[PDB]
């Protein structure tokens, strides 16, 4: 049951990562690597050779977008705004990161606005946490009651991906995988 | 609105000192803020910021030498500076971040080493 | 670590006259470049954002534009209040800097 996710026509918003349950099917982890080539694959807590032998309650499968240079702060320990207020990762984590560049999937002329990412929050992120609102952020007691302005903005921006901008800024596909012990 | 520093002087070199931006109008707890600093006869150079989280980063080159913190009851910024150099004399400002524009600045503070 | 040169290092004009200045990246980016001005003792004042986007309080007679590896300022007339140092910044990193005389 991994190929509705890697495959997906269409991929979520870092701010609305998707999640998808899966137990009560065997799967071959073999057919990850046939998804060829990834740019990172970076596992933490299991051997991904002997992934196949061992049998976990569950699992989850969180997927989204993303740009490449912010594609470091997936991992437990690191900072940034995608760790702080779009998401976050146990320090105890125990998965497997996969990430490829899909430049040429997600990347248009006009320029991509559908895919967008939170800028600023009161605090910070819990792991595995998730906010979906669009309330207008607060600087300032003065209160914003749905007007933008002065210290009034609505808290998300827009990545706009074009087929020119360098490997720094293109988009990225990136799916988490968690295993239950 | 308002962004006032205070705290430079002339200190010896190596010294250690305090630079505190103190806000008006605006919460330090609720939006990026950030120190510059620019030398006398040269351009602007960012040194260090802090986001509303708590999270912090500064400049490779001063990094472990800077300090950027907070009081949130005063509404106050701070910036502990230790083992100053001549190189470390300028002009700091506290600058407010949104997105990628510093729209309100300080009238900044001289520190002279 | 991309890198931010501005162009000229200084040029002089009369009054009236249009003026643009130029300020280019060592590589392509997004158009997310800002514009600042600074008068000598005081602390830089913003001008231009995004690039095209003029800041609440800003004359509409300074504009902004280009793309890729390359951005433009422009101010259609001068005045006696136009004379300043200007600053094209990207990020956390700032330009060298540009002058004008009267």
């Amino acid at each position: 049951p991994f190929d509705e996710v890697f495959n997906a026509t269409r991929f979520a918003s870092v701010y609305a990562w998707n999640r998808k349950r899966i137990s009560n099917c065997v799967a071959d982890y073999s057919v990850l690597y046939n998804f060829a080539p990834f740019f990172a694959f970076k596992c933490y807590g299991v051997s991904p050779t002997k992934l196949n032998d061992l049998c976990f309650t569950n699992v989850y499968a969180d997927s989204f977008v993303i740009r490449g240079n912010e594609v470091s702060q997936i991992a437990p320990g690191q900072t940034g705004n995608i760790a702080d207020y779009n998401y976050k990762l146990p320090d105890d984590f125990t998965g497997c990161v996969i990430a490829w560049n899909s430049n040429k999937l997600d990347s248009k002329v006009g320029g991509n606005y559908n895919y967008l990412y939170r800028l600023f929050r009161k605090s910070n992120l819990k792991p595995f946490e998730r906010d979906i609102s669009t309330e207008i952020y607060q600087a300032g007691n003065k209160p914003c009651n749905g007007v933008a302005g002065f210290n009034c903005y609505f808290p998300l921006r827009s990545y706009g991906f074009r087929p020119t901008y360098g490997v720094g800024h293109q988009p990225y596909r990136v799916v988490v995988l968690s295993f239950e012990l | 609105v308002q962004l006032v520093e205070s705290g430079g002087g002339l200190i010896q070199p190596g010294g250690s000192l305090r630079l505190s931006c103190a806000a008006s109008e605006i919460i330090v707890s609720r939006n990026y803020m950030n120190w510059v600093r620019q030398a006398p006869g040269k351009g602007l150079e960012w040194v260090s910021v802090i986001y509303a989280g708590g999270s912090t980063f500064y400049a490779d080159s001063v990094k472990d030498r800077f300090t950027i913190s907070r009081d949130n009851s005063k509404n106050t910024l701070y910036l502990q500076m230790n083992r100053l150099r001549a190189e470390d004399t300028a002009v700091y400002y506290c600058a407010r971040s949104l997105g990628d524009r510093f729209d309100f600045w300080g009238q900044g503070t001289l520190v002279t080493v | 670590d991309i890198q931010l040169t501005q162009s000229p290092s200084s040029l002089s004009a009369s009054v009236g006259d249009r003026v643009t200045i130029t300020c280019r990246a060592s590589q392509g980016i997004p158009s997310y470049l800002a514009w600042y001005q600074q008068n000598p003792g005081r602390a830089p004042k913003l001008l231009i954002y995004a690039a095209s986007t003029l800041q609440n309080g800003v004359p509409s007679r300074f504009s902004g534009s280009g793309s890729g590896t390359d951005f433009t300022l422009t101010i259609s007339s001068l005045q006696s209040e136009d004379f300043a140092t200007y600053y094209c910044q990207h990020e956390d990193t700032f330009g060298q800097g540009t002058k004008l005389e009267i």
